[PDB]
């Protein structure tokens, strides 16, 4: 899983000037991303994947997988957390999140 | 074919050929209001199609194959090749996905101590995987 | 159908309505029975009529 | 008599400083987030795809 | 204060038992995000809103605002 | 100087103010008033009801029935009546 942010410093809009700019993507003037990545191990062979939809995309996205057996299992995106810590450094880390997984 | 869906059994109201009678590989729906479709025939030939009313503002398209990602521009009711990202002789693209449009609820993820990271939201992105033998690597 | 965040819009198929009505009825009857006792006893004893 | 006013001001300000200022007051940047714009990236383009 | 401590704890206990993991209403005024932390204990989402509240919020208001009702129904000190 | 008859008319004022902060708010919730318009609406109508109380029941002489009337009709029991309004407004908005 890779997650894309405009800038990793905790409070910054390095770009994405939103007032009147009227971006032009075909020139190539757009802002470029920064990213954070993690890897996880799963027991069973995943044949295919999708992400669920709702009327307003508020609830967690629930990555849904079809395995080789034909069994179908989903996991919420909250479990696949980039920027995670090993749960030793999550204790009394005020900076982390609300309910940091 | 054009089919009228009714509460009762439907009726097949029209059948007709395309302009060019070749085998059809895939169809992409273009802008809703203009009622356009881009049809990719096997032999890899693209046909712009404007069926009926249903009774610069560039348009950009993106096609992918096992050989690479191609991209096209639709201007003046014609299709034009714009760029190419083709893999080597021993590489083969395996997975590809587009950015689904999503309703925007919150503009940034907020931290404890109430600072916000301003997640990256640029709509015209695609992701893909290249599987390479002769190094045994997977590139994203 | 799946519910990733739990089902919070529709309340439940296992809501305990009877226990809630029992609690309300117990409070109602205990008030209605304890009111005469407190009223008569304290109001007529505090003024010593 | 202004000593009473100043002392009651201190008793009004201790509550603000000590208990309401833990996390329940704006002037943080994480509180004006729901009143910010999107910047309207493309504005002339469609980008259909597979 | 036993008069303060007994019934409010009992009511919080009862409310958290019977009414959990629900969205009850939306308040008409926008709170700040720490109130989203306090009020939405039932739900495990991350961007729902600050204005949408669980059932416990209805108690958090009903404690403060019940004085006029107690006065009107008839009660005295 | 003054007697213990202020408690009675003070209680009458308190009953009037209490009964005029749970129909306001409920009306606001019936009309689906939004966040800040609701508070401005409440302030305007509440002070209007206080003024018509000074005119009608009190006979244009706030003194001779309360001492320091500008303190007692308007500023006293004000944060005990914004909250009842908030309760009734939340109850009305949810229906
Ligand atoms: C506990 C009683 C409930 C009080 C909640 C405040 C309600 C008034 C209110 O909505 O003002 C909000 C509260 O935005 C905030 O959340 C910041 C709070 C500012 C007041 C801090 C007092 C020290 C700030 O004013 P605004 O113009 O920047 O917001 C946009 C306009 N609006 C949609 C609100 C019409």
């Amino acid at each position: 899983v890779v997650e894309l942010y405009e800038s990793l410093t905790p409070d910054e809009r390095l770009s994405n000037s939103s007032d009147n700019f009227s971006y032009d993507p075909l020139t190539g003037h757009i802002n470029k991303p920064q990213f954070q990545t993690k890897q996880f191990i799963f027991p069973e062979i995943i044949k295919t994947m999708s992400i669920s939809k709702t009327t307003d995309d508020i609830t967690t996205k629930a990555i849904v997988m079809e395995l080789e057996n034909g069994q179908i299992t989903y996991i919420p995106k909250l479990l696949l957390n980039a920027r995670g810590k090993p749960a030793e450094e999550m204790a009394k880390d005020k900076k982390k999140e609300f309910m940091a997984t | 074919l054009t089919i009228e869906v009714t509460k009762d059994q439907p009726i097949i109201k029209s059948r007709s050929p395309l302009s060019e009678r070749k085998t059809v590989d895939s169809v992409i729906r273009l802008n809703e209001h203009d009622h356009q479709y881009l049809i990719k025939f096997e032999d890899k030939d693209h046909l712009l199609f404007k069926l009926n009313p249903g009774k610069s503002s560039h348009i950009f398209v993106t096609e992918h194959d096992t050989n690479g990602i191609y991209g096209y521009i639709i201007e003046n009711d014609t299709v034009k090749q714009t760029w190419k990202k083709a893999v080597n002789s021993k590489e083969k693209m395996v997975a590809y996905s587009k950015r689904e449009t999503t309703n925007l609820n919150t503009l940034g993820i907020t931290l404890g101590d109430k600072s916000v990271l301003y997640k990256y939201l640029y709509p015209n992105l695609a992701a893909y995987l290249i599987a390479n033998e002769e190094h045994h690597t997977i590139t994203f | 159908r799946i519910t990733p965040s739990g089902q919070f819009d529709l309340m439940s198929p296992t809501f305990e309505k009877g226990k809630l009505l029992i609690t309300i009825f117990v409070l109602l009857v205990i008030t209605y029975f304890i009111r005469p006792s407190v009223s008569n006893k304290k109001l007529k004893s505090q003024w010593l009529i | 008599m202004f000593m009473y006013i100043v002392f009651q001001g201190v008793l009004m300000y201790i509550g603000y400083r000590k208990l309401n200022s833990m996390g329940l007051i704006p002037n943080a940047k994480g509180d004006w987030l729901p009143w910010e714009r999107i910047a309207h990236y493309n504005n002339g383009l469609q980008w259909f795809s597979d | 204060n036993m008069a303060s401590f007994i019934p409010q704890t009992i009511i919080m206990w009862w409310v958290n038992h019977f009414f959990a993991g629900f969205i009850l209403m939306q308040l008409p005024f926008p709170l700040t995000a720490k109130f989203k932390e306090m009020l939405q204990t039932g739900i495990i989402c991350q961007d729902l809103d600050v204005r949408w509240v669980s059932s416990i919020s209805w108690y958090f208001i009903s404690v403060l605002g019940l004085n006029p009702v107690y006065n009107l129904i008839g009660l005295n000190d | 100087n003054a007697t213990a008859n202020v408690v009675d008319n003070k209680k009458r004022l308190l009953f009037v103010q209490d009964s005029s902060a749970l129909v306001l708010g409920l009306v606001a919730g019936f009309l689906q008033i939004e966040s800040v318009h609701g508070f401005i609406w409440f302030l305007i109508l509440y002070n209007l009801i206080n003024v018509i109380y000074i005119v009608w029941i009190c006979q244009l002489q706030p003194g001779k029935f309360y001492q320091s009337p500008l303190h007692d009709i308007f500023f006293e029991s004000f944060f005990r009546e914004i909250t009842g309004f908030v309760m009734a407004w939340t109850f009305g908005y949810a229906l």
